[PDB]
């Protein structure tokens, strides 16, 4: 940066939906901040009736 | 015409112009002179664009 | 988007500002101001002489 | 004194053009005035102006909520996640806007 | 006399004590906690004040 830019952080008004395998979420569910941020577990059943 | 109205001669040296006559020209005459100079500059710019 | 074209218009109003500086009244005021200042200048010069 | 006179004339002229902007956009009242503060500077000191540093950057496409703005990043990287801020090199001169 | 090198650098958030100065850092880092001293780059020249 020559002098940089004082860009105050962009507000986050969205809904963030994270999609992935259960194993990938076995290394991203330890954080208490995780269960505070995301608390809606939409588990896809690997089988259907 | 405004210059000879007061008995002053308008000397056209080029883009810049000068008034020759008895004593200093009135502030209104100098304002008109500068207005004409700036208008000529802006008119050249308008012509080229 | 409306902000975008409004900002573009304001940006191009620099020429409007220049034309405002080309107006007769503003130029008369500027010439009269430099008139008092130069007047003080030759007042000091006359005092010295 | 000439600088002050030019500043005064600039402020006198900019109010009538900025007030309709304030009426239609009271939320931009800061930036507009700030933008006017840039134009007021332009007249007073006689400084130049950069239109790339004083132009509203747009990020999100305007939507009515149907369909909802949906973006999925298969390759999540900070330049693509939160965006990025890019810089310009002009023969070694570092610039940004 | 450089104005930037001889100007006070106000840090304290002035308060009456009720409520007292309350500062909370969810994210703790040395620049955030202890402050920082920045520098300017002028075509490759490092400057400090």
């Amino acid at each position: 940066a020559p002098a940089g830019l004082e860009v105050e952080p962009f507000p986050i008004q969205m809904q963030v939906i994270l999609v992935g395998t259960p194993e990938a979420f076995e290394g991203l569910e330890e954080d208490p901040a995780f269960s505070e941020l995301f608390r809606i577990r939409a588990e896809f059943s690997p089988t259907l009736p | 015409r405004e210059a000879q109205e007061a008995g002053f001669a308008l000397s056209t040296n080029g883009e810049r112009l000068e008034l020759t006559g008895p004593g200093p020209v009135p502030a209104e005459l100098s304002a008109r002179l500068e207005e004409v100079t700036l208008g000529s500059l802006a008119a050249s710019a308008e012509l080229e664009v | 988007i409306h902000l975008a074209e409004a900002v573009e218009g304001l940006l191009l109003e620099v020429n409007r500002l220049d034309e405002l500086f080309r107006q007769g009244s503003f130029l008369r005021e500027k010439t009269q101001l430099e008139a008092r200042f130069k007047e003080a200048r030759e007042q000091q010069l006359e005092a010295l002489r | 004194a000439l600088r002050r006179l030019r500043r005064d004339w600039a402020l006198h002229y900019l109010n009538n053009r900025f007030e309709p902007l304030f009426q239609r956009f009271p939320q931009a009242r800061a930036y507009l005035e700030a933008l006017r503060a840039r134009l007021a500077r332009y007249a007073e000191t006689g400084e130049p102006l950069d239109p790339a540093q004083w132009r509203p950057n747009l990020l999100t496409s305007s939507s009515s909520g149907t369909p909802p703005p949906i973006v999925y990043e298969p390759y999540a990287t900070a330049p693509r996640l939160f965006g990025r801020l890019d810089y310009l090199v002009d023969r070694g001169v570092w610039s940004t806007n």
